[PDB]
């Protein structure tokens, strides 16, 4: 999982 | 994908193979011929087709096998069984619908669930859908549990989860469109402001960022291609692993610089050797010069050996007047190579001060997804859950995400502030103890067939235990409890009466002075309608953090907020509210990640559910009786809140098939 | 199967720098080390190298000497053969020398007046005591  | 196609996609299912939940219903099918698996997984996809385009309607057997068509809707029996599959399942009839046929109105069997937080609530909406007695426990005033909105005035701001992954293959798509959800997608802009209060300019930004996911593929190379997982009897964990990718990157600057500069001082010795020839030459040219003049002297008319020495001594000069012509021709080009060489060299550093504080703001980024400290996460499975990564651009709530658990909440027996201390599980049932959390002297108890337990994985590590098994719960259990990790997250809202701040902008950074405190307050969020800032602080910062005041955090707050817009800009705010976790006693913590020394299996164990021994020694053994839920519990999508609700659709389903029984296996 | 590139990354490197908690900034230290001292050491040889430059300040040009050109001629003065026995012995087997010094006859002629007058001129004695040197 991250993000952007 | 689109079709009776897209259907199983948007459940998460293979359109084109069984699974092995399927198979274990239908053993049948999958070990029969190919043609029927077609067949069934066919009938599979269309009703879940039907479901997933009016999910705001019971999806009944018999309005099922109407638009079902030939020559499927042939074996009427195919499809009640794969109806009851799916709908014991959670895969169709969950959620908040019309129930077209009306609960039973006598129930079957006794569960009491603890917790509402979205794993409970889901769990106990699916049993009572079932025709089950079910009671939900809550130690809080409220449902949610880590889905929390703040709500003040017109003022709202979840504490809590507030994003959702995209809407490709995501239970809460089906949820939205049965609840009003205003859903805002988030504009993926979002600009550094270096501690200065100057925004990072674009060029550096870039190269920064692709530093940061050229190092992750890096330590993945660690990992997988290098087996760099276990050092001196510990496992490796993703920040070590970060480092040791830093510093061979250091040292390979050092490296090429040093290279460099061997090159320079072996030419400059080719030069230096060839100077010593230059000189000594030209000391010998000199002599020869001399000796020739002296003979030149010698006037006219000489004897042949007079007339010899100065034909000679000329050739001499001569030949050695072309040898240094040829090496102040190979000290021209010498001089040249060695102004390249100056003039082309290698980085001096790897990454700067200025570069390396960007970094942190990656890392503190990526602390933020894991709502932990890189140095805790597993380098080889913090990312085992990236294929299952749902399709879409992420969203947000922007009427707060507690209207979901509220909306399932209705029609459910919840007792509120009533905290669990024991549950006793033995062959013939279980009892829940709880207290009232107001007055913690009045004392309940709750006799049940069965106990879903979705306590929070930080409340369930708590030592000494805020919650007694009776008995213990075997070593498995809380060996995985151990090993599996809790991270923290924590959020500051922050409330003004007037926008300041770039609108366009959903969220902005702030770039930490230190590494130490890269995860303090290093992001913003303004996704709502209200004036309303959000700031992140995640990593060690987060721990940190609780043991200091609202008003000083607010106080960092704003000076944050001062360097990039101006002391002139910035208002004091109208309300102030800073989250704390950890410090939560039915939380104790924000989610889990994958721990250095745990696993994805690890997961798994915390969803087997408990069956005791018998009561009567030589008596057959029993049925299980504690069940587990909860974010900490689904493998493939954990941390999450779409994970929590799938969790709960598990086990609402295994126990039905435990105590209401399947008939679908025949 | 490849590190990013722009990465590196052996097994060498990387037991290197994880065999205590310092093996890092010991590895590190040792390449700042290793460079103080190549940079230093340029330092010298630039310094050394700037110094023998100044001594070949002017290079050769007052002690160059006019080239002579003259067509090659064929016929020998006893001058010139006298000339010839004189580089023979001062010159062994170098034919270009022997050439440049009598600067009418060329190269092939001296070949052959190498046979040519090779029992009258005693080169054998001549070229003998010449490697004598």
């Amino acid at each position: 999982p991250r993000s952007f | 994908p689109s079709g009776v196609e897209g259907a199983a996609f948007q459940s998460r299912l293979p359109h084109d193979r069984m699974t092995s939940q399927e198979a274990a219903c239908f053993p049948d099918i999958i070990s029969g011929p190919q043609q029927t698996q077609k067949v069934f997984l066919f009938i599979r996809n269309r009703t879940l087709q039907l479901w997933l385009d009016n999910p705001k309607i019971q999806l009944t057997f018999e309005a099922t096998l109407q638009q079902l068509e030939a020559p499927y809707n042939s074996d009427t029996v195919l499809v009640h069984r794969v109806h009851s599959y799916l709908e014991r399942h959670g895969l169709i009839n969950f959620g908040i619908y019309k129930r077209i046929k009306p609960l039973p109105t006598k129930k079957t069997g006794k569960v009491i669930i603890i917790g509402s937080g979205v794993s409970g609530l889901a769990a106990a909406r699916q049993l009572q859908s079932f025709g089950m007695d079910v009671t939900l426990l809550e130690a809080r005033d409220r449902v949610g549990g880590r889905v929390a909105t703040f709500r003040k005035g017109n003022y709202v701001a979840d504490l809590g989860a507030m994003v959702v992954t995209g809407l490709g293959g995501n239970p809460m798509a089906v949820v939205s469109k049965q609840v009003n959800m205003e859903l805002a997608k988030i504009k993926q802009k979002c600009p550094l402001y270096e501690a200065n209060g100057q925004a990072v300019p674009k060029e550096k930004d870039e190269m920064v960022e692709q530093e940061f996911n050229r190092l992750l593929e890096a330590t993945s190379y660690l990992s997988h291609q290098l087996d760099f997982n276990v050092l001196n009897n510990k496992p490796v964990s993703l920040g070590q692993a970060l480092e040791v990718v830093i510093q061979l990157q250091e040292k390979h600057v050092k490296d090429e610089q040093i290279e460099h500069w061997k090159k320079i001082v072996k030419t400059q010795e080719e030069l230096k050797e060839l100077l010593n020839k230059m000189v000594n030459l030209k000391e010998k040219i000199k002599e020869l010069h001399q000796q020739y003049k002296e003979a030149s002297e010698v006037k006219p008319p000489r004897d042949i050996t007079a007339e010899f020495l100065v034909k000679s001594k000329h050739r001499d000069l001569t030949a050695l007047c072309k040898e240094y012509d040829e090496l102040a021709e190979t000290q021209g080009k010498l001089e040249e190579k060695l102004q390249e060489l100056e003039a082309n060299p290698p980085s001096d550093v790897y990454l700067s001060s200025r570069d390396r504080q960007i970094l942190d703001w990656h890392f503190a980024n990526l602390e933020f997804a894991n709502a932990t400290p890189l140095s805790t996460l597993s380098l080889k499975h913090w990312d085992q859950d990236d294929d299952f990564e749902f399709t879409g651009s992420h969203l947000t709530v922007r009427n707060g995400y507690s209207c979901v658990p509220v909306a399932l909440a209705e029609g459910l027996d919840i007792k509120l502030n009533t905290a669990v201390r024991q549950v006793r599980y033995t062959a013939s049932g279980c009892e829940v103890i709880a207290v009232n959390t107001r007055s913690t002297s009045q004392t309940f108890i709750y006799k049940c067939d069965a106990v879903l337990c979705t306590l929070p994985l930080g409340v369930l590590k708590q030592q000494p235990p805020a919650v007694q098994f009776v008995p213990p719960l075997p070593e498995w259990k809380t060996s995985a409890v151990q090993r599996m990790g809790f991270g923290n997250l924590n959020k500051v809202v922050l409330c003004f009466d007037r926008v300041f701040w770039d609108p366009s902008v959903n969220l902005f950074g702030h770039v930490g002075s230190t590494t130490a405190s890269r995860g303090e307050l290093f992001l913003f969020w303004n996704l709502y309608k209200a004036p309303i800032l959000l700031a992140l602080v995640a990593g060690e910062a987060a721990g940190i953090m609780e043991n200091i005041s609202d008003d000083v955090i607010v106080g960092r707050c704003l000076a944050i907020l001062k360097g990039i817009f101006g002391s002139s800009a910035v208002p004091q705010p109208k309300e102030t509210v800073v989250s704390r976790w950890r410090a939560d006693p039915w939380a104790r913590g924000s989610y889990s990640y994958v721990a250095a020394g745990s696993s994805g299996n690890d997961y798994d164990l915390m969803a087997q559910p408990i069956t005791p021994g018998p009561s009567i020694p030589g008596a057959p053994q029993p049925i299980p009786r504690l069940f587990f839920a909860g974010e900490h519990t689904i493998r493939n999508y954990p941390a999450t809140v779409h994970g929590a609700l799938l969790s709960g659709l598990r086990e609402a389903g295994r126990i039905a098939d435990q105590f209401l029984g399947a008939m679908y296996t025949l | 199967r490849k590190p990013p590139k722009g990465m590196f990354l052996s097994q060498e490197d990387v037991e290197a720098v994880s065999a205590n908690a310092t093996a890092a900034t010991t590895v590190l230290r040792q390449l700042d080390m290793e460079l103080v001292s190549v940079k230093r050491q340029i330092q010298n040889i630039k310094q050394t190298n700037s110094a023998l430059k100044e001594k070949l300040d002017g290079g050769i040009e007052p002690y160059r000497l006019p080239e002579v050109i003259q067509k090659c001629n064929a016929r020998w003065t006893t001058e010139e053969q006298l000339l010839a026995v004189q580089a023979i012995r001062k010159y062994g087997r170098d034919f270009q020398a022997i050439s440049d010094v009598i600067g009418n006859k060329s190269v092939v002629q001296v070949k052959n007046f190498f046979v040519n007058y090779r029992r009258r001129f005693n080169i054998d004695e001549v070229l003998q005591e010449w490697e004598a040197e």
